[PDB]
């Protein structure tokens, strides 16, 4: 027989996920108000 | 001249509102997105854990037919 | 030998597509029309 | 202020122009999601319905060793 | 009629604001999505990978336990 | 025994990942200047 072997690869979008909390966090702090 | 005043009153709500949506948007893709690295990842251990297993059997099956096949 | 167990776990993220669906039907109505 | 009603038609096409895009973009979000989530759950299935076949093997492996260990 | 002219700068920054940073969403959006089809794909070529190691087990073990019982 | 079979699905978004790549294009190429 065969000497199986697994190798599986791992995900790591840490930074992405990271990066679009900082984007969710920079817009909503861009709201527009006008007047006096 | 009269309109540019409503006019800029409509585009800033819909700014505001764009805004909002865009931000929910960026937290529901992330919401996501985290629970896929999750699952991928625990879906992978348990693959590779999987394959340590069946390794074990693979060598006590072999272990059997040489005891077996030299105590004959 | 071992006992083999897989326990795999599965992805649910049905919530955050459905709510995707409706920021994307939210805007995309939010067209701003002027005049007269 | 003659150029406010040309600034204020610019901004509304570019708030339809973005609305529209961020529209698009969520709908192709959505999409890459709902794609991701059947293709991990199934490739998770396959791999429980697969152990569940390596275990069928492994219990008749082992019997046929105590049939031919005790019928020898 | 002295604020339009204000609100309109404001508009137009906060609209080249919020491109900027939906574009930093796609794409970030886009290299989070690349990088889970290609582990996805891969952790699914190994199992695959991996049930034909199996197999070939199996079939070498079934051989063995037939040697030994029609040579016993 | 069993015959064991995979029969793994594969992901294909390519289409998804590169229309997210022109939106981001479209966006950003959207700055609005003003004045004389
Ligand atoms: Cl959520
Ligand atoms: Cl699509
Ligand atoms: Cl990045």
């Amino acid at each position: 027989g065969k000497n199986l072997t697994a190798d599986m690869s791992k995900l790591n979008i840490s930074a992405e996920i990271q990066l679009i909390n900082e984007i969710a966090h920079n817009v909503s702090n861009m709201r527009v108000e006008v007047e006096a | 001249q009269n309109v540019l005043v409503d006019d800029v009153n409509k585009l800033a709500n819909g700014f505001n509102q764009l805004t909002a949506s865009v931000s929910k948007l960026a937290l529901t893709t992330s919401s996501a997105l985290q629970a896929i690295q999750a699952v991928v990842n625990q879906n992978a251990a348990q693959v590779e854990s999987l394959v340590s297993g069946i390794t074990e059997n693979f060598g006590a099956i072999s272990t059997n037919f040489k005891v077996i096949s030299q105590r004959l």
